[PDB]
């Protein structure tokens, strides 16, 4: 389903894109994955343990 | 909102009391950053005595755990709302859907 | 600057009389008011005695001959 | 401010007279990595030099061969080949040969010596020669070309005729023998953190490695002089030019900080534009009705405060309406 | 002059004083510390660099002998104070100084995952790729080649 | 030749948009490509001139953690959409704009007070909404242009800028490039093989011209490497 929902857009069916990097400017060899995931930020803020 | 959800997240937003629910459905009178005056549909109005709701949406206001605690209105002027819908986001919600 | 003193542990038997020494040629570096006979690299007390120990002309028997020598020019200077 | 920083170096390392170590600092927070990535993207490939590029062996016309009179496989030779480097003058191409036998090995002073070409260590070992019975000669051909030519290219150039069965040697006409560029921290007295560059480089000592340096940074302005600002400042020029009226006046009055009941005011009136009232004393504001104290007060407040006032005298109105 | 003006500087953080604060601290280690300690590597030595943040940067080959990971987990700092104290802390104390454990002759600087994983990958030779076969005079053409 | 080869030039700054940007260098010889492409990258990433929003005053709200009677988004939301707005300043290097709205209705940059050398990128850009007939907003909007990116906590200099209560401050978010992705291809040349001619797509705020930033990014690089050209010991 994921699959098929992935070929529904442009974006590859693997999910792993070829990535460049931002300092070399050049090919990361070895598709890496890459997708949209939801984070949190925990309540444990450096500004009150320091 | 977040993109892979659980669909539970349609509940826990509105079964909580941290939006602002609809006690009865009506249209939109006043769309405010502070109040919301809606005006109930005559089906809805009491035969007697009745008018129309107002809900106070809570402002930046300390919670329990030194985290600020904010409604955001997200309806329009005019807009018909149904009984039970949310009129105004609470602290990490969208459209009366849990976003955290 | 210093990174190993396995050299120093080489040099001296142990470590614990290393570092006596060591903090003992600090003390005398840096209020003893004593001139350091290695040319230092903006480094502290410390890094510059490590130094001249590694360097072998500084150890325990040679402060103790330093410090009797200091006291014979005292008693030489109250003549 | 959009005035950049401009690094100064405090360190130039010249170990063993052939590989440096230089310095950097400061740059700014992105600048250090972009300028290593390029400098090394250049000094690899884009590095014009010389190179060895042919070899013919007298006795030997294939890699793989069981040849007497060395104790080395054809392969190590071409290994010493290419690790031989030498500098030729404004001929792009020159053969040169190695006529000798002897007891002991062959190296790089052995070469006939031409003032056309210049070896840069006479002493680099070349070939062991067997003690005895061992007269060997092979001809080497430099050119002048670009950078590194791997196998696959150089095979490709065989492909091309190949017509004798020439022998190859891989190609590196970069100078430089490797280069590797590190960024680090580097702090001004309040800068959060600068890119402070080190790089240490190596080359086959033809050229000193700052000379390498400073061509492949001259490479690259002249490859980037195409839009070099098309000048220093390229505008040394200021030019003022303003009319008398100023483009406020023509601007309508409902622009100048005014309540609803004086835009209405000044509209009854049929005085839109600014600069329709600013050629209006104010005896002609308070014989106008709705015109008391607030609304008075407001115009002549919002209307002088922005420097200039209510009833002047000038003819150049409206320009062009 | 006084200590009052020098307290007026600090707080107020003047251009001035950073590089002081850069230079008391060009060879004057800290004692880096894990809230649990278990063994002598609880407690370690090492000279600290200035970082502008509220975070302490730790070296990575070392937190595996902390048993430390980087979940959110705080670790405290000491200042050794004393000429006696700092070159006990550069002489014993200092990570340098301890790379076998004393329980185990075994090195307790044993490379963590990302590095082998690195290095695995480096070193996991393939059948076919670009430029099988050929040859290379020293490392130093093999890196250029590659890179 | 073997030596002494070409220097690219820019022929086209073709937009498929408004803002959506492409341009073509050429022709590189080899291995050039992609240097010039992530180094231009890095160049217009890493700071350009920009000229984004930096203090905001409004009469009514005091503080950014308050409201107001008529306007339906909270003062943060309208310091967000503030920040997100685009804006073209010419003569000077900062300006105060002026913003008067009444009445219901979608409050958007149309709506701000203009002046000669100041251009919006563009109107639709909505800032807030008017949700009461007797409502009213005026605002001063300070821009100023600036190198890179810095926030509203590290910019204070002294203690009374901020005594003004209305003035509030925003982090002062300035880069005219959002995007820049760039590809090399096969050059077309007279004769010859192997010549890269690279296309550079940039999606920006529409406030500098993708030319002029171009040009500008170049000079940029080339000054720090005239820096780095002519080395020697100097201290
Ligand atoms: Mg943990």
């Amino acid at each position: 389903e994921i699959k098929e929902l992935l070929k529904l857009g442009d974006l590859p069916t693997s999910g792993q894109i070829r990535l460049y990097d931002g300092r070399t400017g050049e090919q990361f060899e070895r598709p890496v994955t890459v997708g949209y995931m939801y984070m949190l930020k925990l309540n444990h803020l450096v500004d009150d343990k320091m | 909102k977040p993109l892979v959800g659980t669909g539970m997240e349609r509940a826990v937003a509105v079964d909580s009391g941290v939006t602002a629910v609809a006690k009865r459905g009506g249209v939109v009178q006043y769309v405010d950053a502070s109040r919301i005056v809606i005006k109930v549909n005559e089906d809805e109005m009491y035969p007697g005595e009745a008018g129309i709701d107002i809900y106070n949406l809570t402002k930046y206001t300390r919670s329990n755990q030194n985290t600020c605690i904010n409604q955001m209105p997200c309806v329009s002027l005019g807009e018909p709302v149904e009984r039970g819908d949310v009129l105004a986001d609470g602290p990490s919600t969208d459209l009366g859907e849990l976003a955290l | 600057a210093r990174v190993t003193v396995q050299d120093a542990v080489e040099k001296i038997g142990n470590r614990f009389d290393l570092v006596l020494v060591a903090a003992r040629r600090a003390r005398q570096m840096q209020v003893g008011g004593k001139d350091p006979l290695v040319p230092e690299e903006n480094d502290k007390t410390t890094v510059i005695a490590l130094r001249e120990i590694e360097e072998g002309l500084i150890n325990n028997q040679i402060l103790d001959v330093r410090e009797r020598q200091e006291q014979q020019e005292q008693e030489a200077a109250e003549l | 401010v959009t005035e950049f920083l401009k690094p100064r170096l405090v360190d130039i390392e010249q170990v063993s007279s052939t590989h440096a170590k230089v310095t950097l600092e400061p740059l700014e927070r992105g600048f250090g990595h972009t300028l290593g990535n390029a400098l090394r993207r250049i000094l690899l490939s884009s590095m014009p030099g010389c190179a060895v590029t042919e070899v013919e062996i007298d006795g030997v016309l294939h890699e793989y061969s069981t040849k007497e009179g060395v104790q080395e496989d054809i392969l190590e030779i071409l290994l010493n080949l290419k690790g031989l480097a030498v500098r030729v003058q404004g001929k792009d191409e020159v053969i040169l040969t190695l006529n000798k036998s002897g007891i002991g090995p062959v190296t790089a002073a052995d070469i006939t010596h031409d003032g056309d070409v210049e070896i840069v260590k006479p002493q680099h070992v070349i070939c062991h020669l067997t003690d005895e019975n061992a007269s060997i000669s092979m001809r080497i051909k430099v050119q002048r070309g670009r950078g590194y030519v791997p196998a696959s290219t150089r095979i490709h150039s065989e492909e091309d005729e190949r017509p004798i069965g020439r022998l190859l040697v891989d190609a590196c006409y970069s100078p430089v023998e490797r280069i590797a560029y590190n960024v680090e921290a580097a702090r001004v007295e309040q800068r959060t953190d600068l890119d402070k560059l080190v790089i240490e480089m190596e080359t086959n000592g033809t050229i000193d490695p700052e000379e390498a340096i400073r061509r492949a940074a001259t490479i690259l302005a002249e490859q980037l002089e195409a839009f070099v600002d098309l000048r220093d400042v390229r505008q040394p020029e200021v030019k003022e030019e303003k009319p008398e009226f100023d483009p406020i006046l023509l601007r309508p009055v409902d622009d100048l900080e005014l309540t609803v009941r004086s835009a209405n005011c000044l509209k009854a009136e049929a005085i839109h534009y600014i600069g329709d009232l600013v050629q209006r004393t104010e005896v002609e504001l308070l014989k106008t009705p709705n015109l008391g104290k607030k609304s008075l007060t407001e115009i002549k407040d919002v209307l002088a405060s922005r420097g200039l006032s209510l009833g002047m005298r000038l003819e150049n109105w409206p320009p062009a309406s | 002059t006084t200590i009052k003006a020098a307290k007026k500087m600090v707080e107020r953080e003047e251009a001035v004083v950073w590089d002081i604060l850069d230079e008391v601290i060009r060879e004057h280690p800290v004692l880096l510390n894990r809230a649990p300690t278990l063994h002598r590597l609880g407690i370690q030595a090492f000279e600290p660099v200035l970082i502008e943040g509220k975070a302490i940067q730790l070296h990575p080959l070392v937190c595996a002998a902390y048993n430390a990971d980087f979940d959110g987990d705080q670790m405290a700092v000491h200042v050794p104070l004393t000429l006696e104290a700092q070159l006990e802390a550069r002489a014993l104390m200092m990570s340098t100084n301890n790379i076998l454990s004393p329980a185990n002759g075994e090195p307790i600087i044993v490379p963590s995952q990302d590095v082998v994983l690195g290095l695995y990958y480096m070193t996991r030779d393939c059948v076919n790729a670009k430029g099988e076969g050929m040859v290379l005079t020293g490392p130093k053409e093999a890196e250029r080649l590659y890179r």
